[PDB]
């Protein structure tokens, strides 16, 4: 996660990594991806396991 | 935590393994303990 | 307790105003479900009209609450 006091100093070397194929994510991306473990369905997913 | 490898384990590291483990631990069982308290059995907090 | 999530007991000793059921969980998802299946079978014009209490409660609800005034 590109920005972050655990990450940021290694933003320079985030295109490279994308280039290898793989996916870096702005600090909004990755809230988007963990408010996705909030919704209903993963929420009562939860709830069983 | 930077620059610390093994041999520089110290106090610093310590505090943030608290931090970062113990006490996340110790959040989740006070939760617990409030929740039963009350009889509460049927609200789950999801902890993420 | 087992049934509706409720106890008896404190609504007679503690009389409070409003009173919410959560359905979480396995336990939560039985009680719902009791919630869920009880009617109001009524008669109208010699035919059955079988509505339903707790319009409110269905499969995708997470609690009821019980309103009052004054308890």
């Amino acid at each position: 996660t590109r920005g972050t006091g655990l990450m940021s100093a290694n933003n320079i070397i985030a295109e490279g990594i994308e280039k290898m194929g793989v996916r870096t994510f702005s600090q909004k991306e990755m809230a988007f991806n963990l408010l996705g473990l909030l919704t209903p369905e993963v929420v009562e997913l939860c709830q069983k396991s | 935590e930077q620059g610390i490898e093994l041999e520089h384990i110290d106090s610093k590291s310590e505090f943030a393994h608290r931090i970062m483990l113990t006490n996340i631990l110790r959040m989740m069982g006070c939760v617990k303990k409030q929740k039963s308290a009350r009889g509460i059995e049927t609200r789950p907090a999801q902890v993420i | 307790k087992d049934t509706y999530g409720f106890s008896i007991l404190d609504i007679v000793i503690n009389n409070p105003v409003n009173l919410t059921i959560h359905f979480g969980g396995e336990k939560g998802k039985r009680i719902r479900e009791n919630y869920s299946a009880m009617i109001f079978e009524t008669i109208v014009d010699g035919k059955l009209k079988t509505e339903k209490i707790f319009k409110e409660i269905n499969e995708h609800s997470t609690s009821y609450t019980f309103r009052s005034e004054k308890g």
